[PDB]
RNA sequence: AAACCAUAGUUAUGACGAUUGCUCUUUCCUGGAUCGAGUAACCCAAUGGAGCUUACUAUUCUUGGUCCAUGGAUU
RNA sequence: AGUCUCCCACCAAUUCGUAUGCGGAAAACGUAAUGAGAUUUAAAAAUAAAUCAACUCAUUAAGGAGGAUGCC
């Protein structure tokens, strides 16, 4: 496929409410992105672990893409997903990873300070980890406790978003992108954009031609944005359609049936799925030998 | 794995380049002219700013970015201009380039920066620059009695720079 | 074995604004002020020397041949510079809909192709 | 713990000194810090043993050696600490002072089978006797039983024990010997045991894996002259002259194996030997292992008339090279009286070159126990500095003839060997025997060494040897006194033991042979060579995904023109092979019979009474190709190909008897130096040069110069036809006395007789880069 | 060794002579550049090719080699050489190049417009070809026409003094060297240096790196000061055979 | 005052060119000639050796087997 | 590559004097035959748990002589 990670939701925190302007920018901008050839689009979020989350669970993600961008999914036919990023500056700040994992659907958290780095390598459940790559990293990257959590459910993400801004941050970019693929040995890598604006935005052609220069091969810089962002998504989607990824909620065989690649059919509410008895007991066991689908 | 590098060994030449002089020639003056010592206006922060302006205009962005990630001066001397500057090992050539299109160091005009070595260690450019000092001591105590150069531009800072700077193991 | 000397591009597009973008940009000489500014931005004055050639230039889908040992920096620039009020209020942007190195692709309805096609050969001489 | 006592002793030094890490070959690491661990079947006998409950009464068939284990089971679960068996198992809470001692012990082994014949106890308190089989074979020397189990094919040296700890071990020819040790010394095995002089050490090799014959003639009159005859005939007519019999000096040539016993009889080389002449009627035969047998075997055809003792098992040696080596051997020996012997052993151990001494350099004494010394010790002589070039003259004429005889005598006779063990001290004794040195009757000497008693105590006949064309000391002693000896040796700061790959790379830096790798015309170098290099190569070659190794028969250019016989390189992939040499020369020699042009292929005049014409050199090819892999791979034949040099001249040779392999076809051998890059290894091909692009080559020898000023390298190599192979090279590396590289290897005898020059071309197997070399002869 | 070949002589025409200040000058930058490292150099001298020529076999090569630098040959080892830099602009006026091969050692051309490019690689008698990097070079040159000189025993140059003078035309040098290297395919490519100053020389362990990370292959820019000028210097020299 | 000693020896193993193999493949006549792509992943010495325990080769370098595993043809 | 074992001084006997299925100087070492078990167990987590393979554990001194099962 073609996937990106990464389209900032214009807000700050659960304080202000988003002015129209900035949702047809979003709009304006999601179907440029279609136009350029991408299937499967995130949306992020931006938090800080510092502050309260509403009590009343339902308002935990204003997204809501089910009845926000219903006309650009009937008409380009895109699969839009909800995500959530989390700064982690300092650990016994209480409010745990318990019912803010439940309400979305990709949680990942960039930490800022040593005890963060040390906090989200180890001992969290996210599935994603990124840095800030326009200031200056917090730490020294150890050459072993990077490699040994992406060999558990956590990859890292690169923004090129930062690389078309302005002039002094990218030093900063250069610098901070060849020290991750340095320490990280370049195993576990994804790339998203963190464009504001159509202006910002690259095809695949047009994001190598970055990347393969700060020291990544071409081969590996296509399998970023492929399907390791797919793997990405169904980890992400196999903590509320199942219980410890044995038991999803999912559908039959026929292309375009999955966990992932089916959003509308799934009732999110209820968590069921209702078809179509057509399928009985009494009918012959083979592909072929029963001719009736 | 570990992270590579590269050490760089520059000196720097104040060239006479005035008329009405008609100099001697012979090795010992030529070098004893030459290596005349730096005017003391020169420091550790000038060099480095003066190598950072000549990348961010001979190159741009992306050639200013892959050499300022690691870039320190380690040793610098003024009775004799040798000093020690530290790369990446795959983004030297580009540090070599901001040296030769650059002169005028500061304000100070008409010299020459010139990098005489590159090597990978920290322990062999020691050895480098100590053999370099003593044929330079052997070529300018051989013309003729040494004591003719009296001056003592260079004579007694060799011997006295031997590790007085150089304990950065 | 083998040796190579150029490479071709077919690259296109503006603003993604179409009530701003009636205002046609002039053949070349609008095509020629954006990529060294943009070679300028991004490579300093090492990144000036690079020799390309306007093959075939249209309304918007320019074409492009480049040398061999300078895929590295063009297709590195281009891709990273965004203008501003440059020849219009509106910013100009750049993206690659096509490269090749055979100059036998992607062409559709055109006589321009009959020349650069065996006249300029490598003739031996 | 107080400071003021260190500074008090750093008073007797510097205000603050430094002090070096370790040199590298004196560093350990940190083993575990808990005890030792059982073996788990050592465990489940001893616990099933104690927990079990306690027609001449007797009755003990294989039962004693149930009560003769159970007991040692119980002696080492109830003393061993290691042992943790369980909570109840104790030496009270179950009977194991009444069992094995009250029960077993006496009731049951004493009371079955009475202790059989030969009560002769010995004459020690430690196992030492002899073990030699007069006109017989000898078995392994009795020992511990756990340790004699494991010799019942490959033997013991009397050291094992202690190499195996810090060495690799092989085993070969019925002997378990060393290889090399685990460091690397390429470089000071050259600088402390080569023939340089910067030599501040010595090497030190046990071998004790050369046997030894002792054969004596028994007519009762010393001027023999039977035994005369056997030598002559058993190595070419060298070792029975003036020079080795009346001088007794020692003798390295070749040894033969003669058959003459009925009509029709030849001889066929087997390798080195080294006969020593004693008395005119006694000699003393040194033997590689593998030919140790087939010419003892021989002498029992005659042992009506002389007498043989297989003493391999009762005499030990030691070799030692270097130039401080007698200078690191005196430290460690002292004599029982005074002897000339031992003069002239202290004034020659100053000499530091060993090259300038003469040709004999026998020195034979009787030594006392070296464990009384309890650390090596000089001979006090730095006081004599004047050695000069006359009084080595006086050692070809001040020679001890009869108190050399006397001393040596005592080692051809078992008895007086057997006596020389009289009375052996064990180490506690020897250390009671110091200790009594703490009050002794001067009282102003505080002496370490012990005394020596006038008789109750032995005496060790010993004898030490030079060998000139290894150059080299041979030091020869009784079997069970080798470890108390060697045991010392290895104290000196800077002695070093070799194996025998060291022992290769030695005698092939002095330009010098080897018996096992490198005689192509022994019937066992040939067998090392064809037959267990190959196996050792393909094993791992073939044994490797396609790819990822050397393609043999896919090379190009490899030849002037090419034939279609062989796709890509000639011969063997794995070995030096000779019978294509024999067969690929005289086919050439052939094809020149009375047509002196050759050709090499006519295109495609035929397919093939079974008829091999031999028109075209291809032919020839294709015959060695059909020989192989359908006449040798699936039957057997064997035929010695390769003769050496003789003295005589048979050079030449000629539908009846026309076959490529019945005539074995001279060689010599040479080593090759290079003139330019290379790196000949093993088993390279050797070629002449040919008449055209002889200027070529003459020039590049000369020198050719860029415009630079350095030397022209890069130019076009030109090639010469397959019919130019003459040698292959069995030794080659880089060689570290002349700094460039070279080789060691054979070349057929004719080519280097008809060469206009003295040039050869060098290319190794799968490769097709040819350097240029010049060869030098061998006086072997 | 080192070579390098492009020292300029302060001299413009046949008419003029030379000063004090201008000899002066050059002794001072021969002395800096031996001190660098160079051990062999040649001296260069310009002319139109369509000028009157010194009829006599004398005084056409005004460098006077033995008498000056007589004090730097010895007590130093560096040694002295001398060129002619030919300007051809036309295909005619005459003077044909047999005259002055005695009188020199090393002859060049410097072609500036089409006809007489297209004339340089035709027929000359020129061992060494070289262009005017400061500005504008007639573009669009392709492997066409320097392929049949380049084949024969001809070598281009560089000289990396424009480089070192002013921004402007460093752009413009850095704009045609490119375009140099790619149309001869990195084939017999020589380094140079333009010094007129004793400020405007240079190391060797940079300037390959200059001309490296320009197209140039490693592996050529380490024969550039080395086998192929010490082989031109060696032709040159046994040119001398005339007499 | 040392004992300082390695055919990689101290956190060095660089920057590039020219041929031949191997795997796949476009057209053909350990078979031969052509058209075009790859030669990876896991990783790196620090006094040495003998063992063991772990990491890797997803039409993305390669080689060999077994299956009372599944689908087709044999019969 | 490692949170792991063993060796790199000797012992005629307060030092593993240890003939123990076979190899080994030794090893948290290798390998052969017969046989049996997996929180209900000698034992693992609350390697296996249809068959074969895998995990773990129990038993088995060498040489030589005598008689017989099977085939020449």
């Amino acid at each position: 496929m073609l996937v990106d990670l990464n389209v900032p939701w214009p807000q700050n925190s659960y304080a202000d409410k988003v002015t129209s302007q900035a949702v047809n920018n979003l709009i304006k901008t999601l179907s440029t992105l279609h136009m350029l050839g991408y299937t499967h689009i995130a949306i992020n979020f931006t938090v800080n672990h510092s502050e309260k989350f509403p009590n009343d669970v339902k308002l935990l993600n204003p997204i809501d893409i089910k009845r926000r961008f219903g006309e650009l999914m009937d008409r380009t036919g895109l699969k839009l997903y909800s995500r959530i990023t989390l700064i982690i500056d300092d650990p016994s700040k209480g409010q745990s990873l318990s019912k803010i994992s439940q309400a979305f659907d990709i949680v990942a958290a960039l930490p800022i300070s040593e005890k963060g780095l040390t906090l989200s390598t180890t001992n969290l459940d996210i599935d994603l980890l990124t840095f800030q790559y326009g200031s200056r990293l917090p730490t020294f990257l150890k050459h072993k406790s990077i490699c040994s959590c992406v060999n558990r459910g956590v990859k890292l993400e690169i923004v090129y978003g930062y690389a078309l801004r302005d002039v002094q941050a990218r030093r900063q970019f250069v610098s901070n992108v060849r020290s991750v693929i340095r320490s990280s040995r370049s195993r576990g890598i994804v790339i998203g954009s963190g464009a504001m604006s159509p202006l910002e935005c690259r095809n695949i052609l047009g994001v190598t031609s970055l990347i393969k220069n700060l020291g990544l091969p071409s081969d590996r810089c296509s399998k970023a944005m492929g399907d390791l962002a797919s793997l990405v998504l169904l980890n992400g989607r196999l903590r509320n359609k199942s219980h410890k990824q044995t038991i999803v909620t999912g559908g039959g065989s026929g292309n375009g049936d999955d966990v992932v690649n089916d959003v509308q059919g799934i009732d999110d509410v209820q968590t069921i799925k209702v078809v179509k008895r057509s399928m009985d007991a009494e009918q012959l066991g083979h592909a072929s030998k029963r001719h009736k689908p | 794995v570990r992270l590579k590098s590269r050490y760089i060994l520059f000196e720097i030449i104040f060239p006479p380049t005035d008329t009405n002089v008609e100099e001697s020639v012979s090795k010992a003056d030529i070098l004893l002219s030459h290596h005349r010592a730096s005017p003391a206006d020169v420091s550790i922060k000038s060099i480095l700013q003066e190598i950072r302006r000549s990348l961010s205009l001979n190159l741009g962005d992306y050639g200013s970015a892959k050499c300022n990630s690691l870039l320190q001066l380690k040793y610098f001397s003024n009775k004799t201009s040798t000093g020690i500057i530290r790369c990446h090992r795959e983004d030297c050539d580009l540090v070599i380039m901001a040296l030769m299109l650059m002169s005028k160091i500061g304000d100070v005009d008409g010299l020459i920066v010139n990098p005489v070595k590159v090597s990978g260690t920290i322990k062999k450019i020691e050895q480098f620059a100590m053999r370099r000092n003593s044929k330079i001591l052997n070529i300018i105590k051989c013309s003729q009695s040494s004591h003719l150069s009296d001056n003592d531009f260079i004579i007694n800072d060799f011997k006295k720079i031997g590790r007085e700077n150089e304990n950065e193991n | 074995k083998t040796f190579r000397e150029w490479q071709y591009f077919k690259l296109s597009i503006t603003s993604f604004d179409q009530d701003v973008d009636d205002a046609h940009a002039i053949d070349q000489m609008t095509w020629r002020q954006w990529l060294n500014n943009a070679l300028k931005r991004s490579y300093g004055i090492f990144g000036e020397g690079v020799e390309y050639s306007f093959l075939h230039v249209d309304d918007k889908l320019a074409y492009i041949r480049v040398n061999h040992a300078d895929k590295d920096t063009f297709s590195s620039s281009i891709s990273t510079y965004i203008s501003t009020d440059e020849l219009v209020g509106s910013p100009l942007t750049v993206s690659i809909l096509q490269e090749s190195s055979s100059l036998r692709l992607l062409e559709v309805t055109d006589d321009d192709r009959l020349w650069l096609k065996k006249v300029m050969e490598e003739e031996e001489q | 713990k107080q400071l003021q006592l260190a500074m008090h002793n750093s008073k007797a030094a510097s205000s603050t000194r430094i002090f070096q890490a370790l040199p590298r070959k004196l560093r350990r690491r940190t083993a575990s810090h808990n005890v030792r661990r059982i073996p788990k079947r050592m465990r489940n006998r001893a616990l099933r043993e104690m927990r079990k409950s306690d027609k001449a009464h007797g009755l003990n068939a294989k039962q004693l050696y149930k009560a003769r284990m159970s007991i040692k089971l119980l002696r080492l679960a109830s003393k061993s600490t290691s042992m943790k068996l369980s909570m109840p198992p104790e030496v009270t809470s179950s009977n194991c002072h009444v069992r094995q001692k009250i029960k077993t012990l006496k009731r049951m082994i004493k009371e079955s089978s009475t202790a059989n014949p030969n009560i002769k106890l010995l004459n020690n308190r430690m196992g030492s006797y002899d073990c030699t089989g007069v006109n017989e074979l000898a078995p392994i020397p009795k020992g511990r039983v756990k340790y004699t189990k494991r010799q019942k094919h490959f033997a013991w040296l009397p050291t094992h024990i202690w190499n195996a700890k810090r060495s690799h071990m092989m085993k070969r020819w019925g002997y378990q010997m060393v290889w090399a040790p685990t460091q690397k010394c390429f470089k000071l095995t050259h600088r402390l045991g080569g023939d340089t002089c910067s030599s501040d050490g010595a090497l030190c090799m046990d071998s004790s894996y050369i046997g030894t014959i002792i054969v004596k003639d028994k007519s009762n009159d010393s001027e023999g002259d039977f035994l005369k005859s056997i030598i002559g005939k058993l190595t070419a007519e060298r070792a029975n002259l003036r020079k080795y019999r009346e001088g007794q000096v020692l003798f390295q040539g070749l040894i033969y194996s003669f058959n003459e016993e009925n009509g029709e009889d030849s001889t066929k080389p087997l390798g080195p030997c080294d006969v020593f002449w004693v008395q005119k009627d006694t000699a003393i035969i040194r033997l590689h292992p593998s030919i140790y047998t087939q010419v003892f075997n021989i002498l029992l055809q005659h042992k009506e008339k002389l007498t043989v003792q297989d003493c391999r098992y009762s005499l030990a040696s030691v070799t030692l090279k270097g130039a401080k080596a007698l200078e690191s051997l005196a430290s460690c020996l002292r004599s029982t009286e005074y002897s000339k012997s031992f003069e002239q052993f202290k004034m020659v151990s100053m000499i530091t070159d060993h090259n300038a001494l003469p040709q004999r350099c026998t020195f034979a004494f009787e030594a006392i126990d070296p464990r009384h010394l309890a650390a090596p010790k000089k001979l006090n002589d730095s006081q004599r500095k004047t050695v000069n070039s006359d009084d080595i003259l006086s050692l070809h004429e001040n020679y001890p003839q009869d108190e050399i005889n006397a001393v040596f005598n005592e080692l051809c006779d078992p008895e007086s060997r057997t006596q020389s063990y009289n009375n052996q001290n064990t180490l506690k004794e020897i250390s009671a025997r110091r200790y009594k040195l703490l009050t002794a009757t001067p009282n102003s000497i505080n002496k370490t060494t012990v005394p020596f008693k006038e008789s109750d105590d032995p005496s060790i006949p010993l004898v030490i040897i030079r060998r000139l064309k290894t150059r080299d000391w041979i030091v020869v002693l009784p079997w069970f006194w080798l470890l108390p000896l060697w045991h010392l040796l290895n104290r000196i700061p800077r002695m070093y033991h070799i194996g025998l790959r060291q022992f290769q790379q030695i005698q092939y830096e002095n330009k010098q042979l080897y018996f096992p790798d490198d005689y192509p015309f022994t019937q066992l170098g040939y067998i090392e060579n064809s037959f267990y290099k190959k196996e050792a190569s393909k094993t791992k070659w073939d044994r490797k995904p396609m790819g990822k190794r050397i393609n043999f028969e896919k090379i190009k250019d490899i030849h002037n023109t090419k034939l279609p016989a062989y796709s890509g390189e000639i011969g063997d992939f794995f070995s030096s092979d000779w019978r294509f040499l024999q067969i690929l020369r005289n086919g050439i020699d052939y094809l020149q019979r009375n047509d002196k042009t050759l050709e090499l292929m006519d295109s495609k005049k035929t397919g093939q009474q079974g008829v091999r014409d031999i028109n075209c050199v291809n032919d020839v090819l294709e015959f060695c190709k059909d020989y192989e892999a359908k006449t040798k791979a699936m039957s057997l034949s064997i035929e010695e190909n390769i003769p050496v040099a003789l003295c005589k001249n048979r050079k030449c040779q000629f539908s009846s008897s026309f076959s490529l392999t019945f005539f074995p076809r001279c060689i010599i051998a040479v080593s090759c130096t290079l003139l330019e890059r290379g790196h000949p290894k093993d088993n390279a091909r050797i070629y002449q040069v040919p008449e055209k692009d002889l200027e070529h080559w003459l020039q590049l020898a000369k020198g050719v110069y860029r415009p630079n000023g350095r030397k022209d390298h890069d130019l076009k190599i030109p090639l010469p036809e397959v019919h130019d192979l003459i040698g292959f090279i069995t030794s080659g590396t880089y060689h570290l006395n002349c700094g460039n590289g070279m080789g060691i290897g054979f070349i057929d005898h004719h080519a280097a007789i008809r060469q206009p020059t003295r040039y050869v071309l060098i290319r190794n197997v799968g490769t097709n880069t040819y350097r240029l070399g010049e060869w030098s002869k061998i006086s072997v």
